[PDB]
């Protein structure tokens, strides 16, 4: 059923391809898609930063991952 | 009985005095109403449709491209234009190429280039949406009495009456032959949430596909394809199926993205289907909380005599029903009509009839009758029809059938059952409190968490659970309660 | 009903005893008066104008320059003069140039030079101001009774009466057909603050512009353009559109600053427009606190019979009104006139009419009637018109409509509502105290902070808030209260 | 020469105006105009935050003002 | 001498051995080259132009609107479309109105509405830009020798030779009559930075305006107006002059923003003007570093006799020159040609000539001659022309003239002088180090701080100065040096 | 809509310009414009000087800025 994407291989190239920027930036529009639809949850993850962990180096390690985990 | 055909079935009791019953007629179900002194009825929701509803955004799943026209200019010679940069249904993209002396320009650098194609749509590749006007939707409830006959699915039962329910109906008195009358009050407003339901329709003439679907509103209005409305000649966002390659300084190649039917069909993983019949757009998943009045009913054949105890035989032997009940069919040969002497004792030589009947007062008529349904207690039982005794071992348990209904009752509490505490009748501090304790909680976690999916619900709940493990305040350590909700409530 | 046409609408109740109602008829609104035993009325402010008012300072937005005359002298040879250094509408500037032997002077240094041009004004480029004489201003209040008919905006209603209100009017008794009479007492003095309102007018014959505007007095009298009055031949401060270049020792160039219409139109960011119709100078934003007497009203058709319960149909189905009410239109076919048996039960099989009507005593006449407006409680409701039942789900909530009016009431309290506590009637320790506690505060922060704008109010309040953080005296630490005012009060 | 803006007065309004949002947001596109043209200076004002003042409440009082001061 | 006409003038010395002089011929200036043994020359930049250059983005300052077409739909009846939502030069805006029964819709809520107008442009209201192709730009340097004649600005001097300088010119040998030849090598590449210069042009036929302007590239390409190119029929971003009012549910009003000439002319505060003459697009501000060879020059009339000491008179008496020099004109009546015995003693009856001449070897010709320019020391002086003595008091001071040139030299170091250390010739550790110590600093604070203006430079420098007052590290307390730069360097 | 001013660029000049003094002094007639219209607020900012801060070096840093912030 499911065909996996071929951003795994990425052999070579100086000719022509399909989507140079959209191989990376569709993953940067899903994440921006999560924010504008869930503003109540985008502010809910601010409670992680200044209240729970207080571990600045590893605060960002929770923020970036949990947004990327939501597909 | 139609309730004997399908798997899903619910029994509703009623004592002497219980005359108003509030049901939740969910589609693809069947409810058997049992009341002491009343003939037992089978009430189900049959169909939900609307003839020729209003249609919202269409889509195009396969772009039909034609008339590729490309213009380009030398890097300081007035950036390129075309006549088709304004016409309707035309996708255009401007870009800067690399003009040399090979393509005859005085200077080098970045020369302008632009291409335009006519973005039509392929025939029968439209994802036509449809929505339900609440003023014109037609619910359909059918009621069949337990006549003592049996009618298979290929056949049509005689006394099966049908009552439509638009917005413009209050109550329908149904003439149920000689059993009396029944009144049905259907809350047509509080049925399927018609504001958040779109009937998606592809090419319905295709053989090996469902004719239609039933998608959420927020999902359907946030697709990323070309779209228009009825009567509109030209498309909107038509560039979402057309991609342009980087030009080689004179021509910029235009690439279609082909058919998109396969991507759409994979996106509907776990969507309830919907049927289209001619002009009627049916549904195959829905519910309505109709209320049944029972005061105008009466049993049929109480004035009849008892049958001869000898003259019973079998058209069909007794067997299990798959609902912890027993079904059978006798055949009588003496004088008709008469009442069938049905009883069943468990084990004591007790002369104690423990056959809680489902079809009350089983009577052979002049042209029918014999189908008898009963519920027996667990253990060894001997079923009597006059002088016609059969061993039976009821396969259930004492707590087995109570644990059966709670397994039903939890799976009753799906999103249908999130609305439906009203399957009983006037619970007060039992059921009316159930509506209060669930709407303020279920509605709260539908506003948030509504349209996020199984996997984040199984993740974000564990994340808020993990914050319960490492929390400063014991007062704020009650965020562990969300692990009691988010891992459990919206995971079934 | 005119109140059903537009968005903004306010309902005013009245009990047995409530006969004098004090409204605040704000322009671009509509007020529905409801009183027990009285026919419900729709009273709104229609127009505010004055035929040919007095006009203050004009302006010139595009200077018409002609007759450039330049004279110059050698550096010790008697500084230059001209005949046009005194005449009206002539801009002149003296300067010291650098005279050489190229331009034939005996010595060097700084020779005098002066240029003069005739500063006229271009046709139809005048920013003519206008002000309102309170003795000649004409308010206009129209009152429409709920007749049970319906009249669209293209059409004109029959019983819609119109009453003008100059300063020389105390009370107007309006013959409302057969419903009785109504008395309107309009405080024409306490309406729009006419002292601080100037009607700005450009070329009104221009197609794609508003015909006029409505600017504050202090803004209009402090522009930096050329200005005059009516009948004045020559301008004042005419150098504000004319700039002179540094001379090249014989000629000093005179530079116009072109049209100034674009700068003026950008300066009116957030200004309410005003319409000019012939000679009348209307407004499109204003209010007046008229008081309505209700003692001379009576319902129409209490002596009529009830209609036949069978013979009702629909010209138009029931639907939501956008003001948490329900509107509809029936059609009767029997004998006329008669009273329409309108009722609506929620859900108890209760026979309890919970349809709080807006149009009281709905009656079909010999040539009209049928439009019925009602307000239903939240939840499932069944609307009855005789034997004609319709399901309805009122989309509001219990606290939802209370939270609706407070969202209205806060946005009622704009600068209109800064004046308007008087939307009720004789509150005493409720509303008359509201006038006291707000005029001494609102008037105080209108004298200061009046003509400063959003951004300094959002800045100076934070500045006085920041002084609350670093303050010596705890007694003087109550300057934090201004953060409770300046960040909140004058920021809506 | 100069005509001042009439966001000062602001009498009333339930009819029609010019630009409800652009009375405020033209002042919010000037400031966004300063950033995208002066990215090297936008990062230069980060040196105020974590290095010089270290006075979190009054760090923002320098950042917001100096951006608004540039017209 | 042309250098005697205008204010700005620079003298360049040259010793025995100095034959190659590198000038910086700034426009609107004049340089007098003086060399021992050579006749003194006046070299200036005359004009910078290009006949019919390429034109970039035009603009529209006054939108011409016509054909308002508005369509609207009821709130669930297929959102509104128009044929003019695609055609060229048409501004359209979609909006949601409030449809009632007044405008005949079945439901309420938010009905779609859209309006479209044809956005043309008014005649002669275009802000046409123009740019300079470096391959076709024409510098123009004129050289006039000090012939001893005088020619005013209305008149044209005989020996004034003119040499054009395109990119395709290396060196031009000019026949200067009998004074010899002069060689000019102009770095046409390193003149005005033509990459960042756009000639703005409005309607040039308007009387009281400059014909053109000279704006920065980054400013001109970041305007927020409608724009197109040459030959383009229809505009881009045409909605930037058209604003739409909130609709009243059937019509949405379309409002023009009028002329925008006034906003544009105020935006050019401190922009150097530019002249258009026919097809030639001149500049009035610029510079070029031409190098002057002096090896092929010789004084004229060394073979002539001395004049009679008696026969001198005056056409024009001696007077001040405004550059701390003295100018005069004698008239001779004897035999011509002959050399004029010019000398001047200060005060001692010393017979010590202190008249540092500017015109070397003053000679009366057969048809002209007599104009003599000299520089005298401060104090009482007696000027001799043969036997013709005149008292003179030189108004300067000893340190006054040194302090004069440094006041010149600082104002030489404008953005012209930021480029121009090369006004001398091969300084090595004087001038070539000056290029090194300034380009790496001036170029650094042009990349940053380039396009910020006077007021932020006078603010951000003080802000970085204030951080010097409150700084932790004494090593990092050297941010006070920026107060020594930002408050001083880029504030002139 | 908005055209920004070109006091930003300021290339060169020994010929002729528009307004040498009024590039700076229109910003000095706005500020004088704020005072004569708001005399009650001009005296209100005297309360900052001798009462609240008492920090002579930084008293002026509030006075000059808040007048320039009002456009
Ligand atoms: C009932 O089903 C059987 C299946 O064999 C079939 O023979 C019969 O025709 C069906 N009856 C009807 C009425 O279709
Ligand atoms: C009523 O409105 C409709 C809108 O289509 C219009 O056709 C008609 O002319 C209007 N009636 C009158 C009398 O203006
Ligand atoms: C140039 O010479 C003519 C000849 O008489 C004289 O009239 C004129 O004044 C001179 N031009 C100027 C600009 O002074």
């Amino acid at each position: 059923v499911l065909i996996p994407s071929h951003a795994q291989g990425e052999l070579t190239g100086r000719g022509h391809k399909w989507l140079e920027g959209d191989s990376l930036r569709t993953h940067l529009t899903r994440v921006e898609g999560w924010v504008w639809k869930n503003r109540l949850l985008a502010l809910a993850m601010v409670t992680v930063v200044w209240l729970t962990l207080e571990s600045v180096v590893t605060r960002v390690a929770v923020l970036v991952v949990l947004l990327c985990l939501a597909p | 009985s139609r309730c004997t055909h399908l798997e899903n079935r619910d029994f509703v009791t009623g004592t002497q005095g219980t005359t108003r019953v509030t049901l939740v007629l969910e589609l693809g179900g069947c409810v058997t109403i049992t009341a002491e002194g009343k003939p037992s009825m089978d009430v189900w929701l049959d169909a939900i449709y609307q003839e020729n509803p209003a249609q919202t955004r269409e889509y195009c799943l396969h772009a039909k491209l034609s008339d590729t026209k490309v213009a380009a200019r030398c890097p300081t010679m007035g950036p390129a234009t075309l006549a088709e940069e304004h016409q309707g249904g035309t996708v255009c993209k401007r870009d800067q190429s690399d003009r040399g002396w090979g393509n005859h320009c005085g200077l080098f650098g970045k020369g302008s280039i632009v291409a335009c194609v006519k973005a039509a749509c392929e025939a029968k590749k439209k994802a036509t949406g449809h929505v339900y006007d609440a003023n014109k939707i037609v619910y359909t409830v059918k009621v069949e009495p337990h006549t003592g006959d049996y009618v298979a699915a290929n056949e049509t039962h005689s006394g099966r009456k049908t009552a439509s329910f638009t917005v413009s109906s209050e109550k329908t008195i149904l003439t149920m032959g000689e059993y009396g009358d029944v009144s049905l009050l259907c809350r047509v407003a509080s049925g399927v949430d018609l504001a958040q339901t779109v009937i998606l329709e592809l090419d319905k003439t295709v053989e090996h596909l469902p004719t239609a679907w039933q998608v959420h509103r927020d999902w359907f209005n946030d697709l990323a394809l070309p779209w228009k409305h009825e009567g509109a000649r030209n498309w909107n966002n038509a560039e979402r199926l057309v991609e342009f390659g980087a030009p080689h300084a004179v021509k910029m190649d235009v690439y279609n993205l082909g058919d998109q039917t396969g991507v759409l069909l994979k996106a509907l993983a776990g969507v309830p289907v919907a049927h289209i019949e001619g002009t009627k757009y049916h549904l195959k998943s829905g519910h309505v909380t109709c209320e049944v009045g029972l005061e105008k009913l009466k049993m049929k054949g109480l004035t009849y005599t008892m049958c001869d105890k000898t003259k019973f035989t079998w058209k069909r032997a007794p067997t299990d029903s798959g609902h912890d009940t027993v079904v059978m069919e006798v055949t009588f040969s003496g004088t008709k009509p008469c009442r069938i002497p049905v009883r069943a004792v468990a084990h004591g030589s007790p002369d104690v009839n423990v056959a809680m009947l489902i079809t009350p007062n089983p009577t052979i008529e002049n042209n029918g009758g014999g189908f008898i349904e009963m519920q027996l207690p667990p253990g060894d039982n001997i079923i009597y029809v006059g002088e016609l005794s059969y061993q039976w071992f009821q396969k259930g348990s004492s707590i087995g059938r109570v644990f059966q209904k709670t397994k039903k009752g939890i799976e009753r509490l799906t999103v249908i059952g999130e609305h439906a505490w009203d399957f009983g009748s006037a619970g007060g501090f039992l059921s009316s409190i159930g509506k209060a304790l669930h709407t303020v909680l279920g509605g709260a976690f539908n506003s948030i968490f509504g349209g996020v999916g199984f996997l984040p619900k199984l993740l974000l709940g564990v994340a808020l659970a993990w914050l319960g493990l490492n929390m400063r305040n014991p007062t704020m350590s009650m965020s562990f309660l969300l692990a009691g909700v988010l891992v459990l409530a919206m995971t079934l």
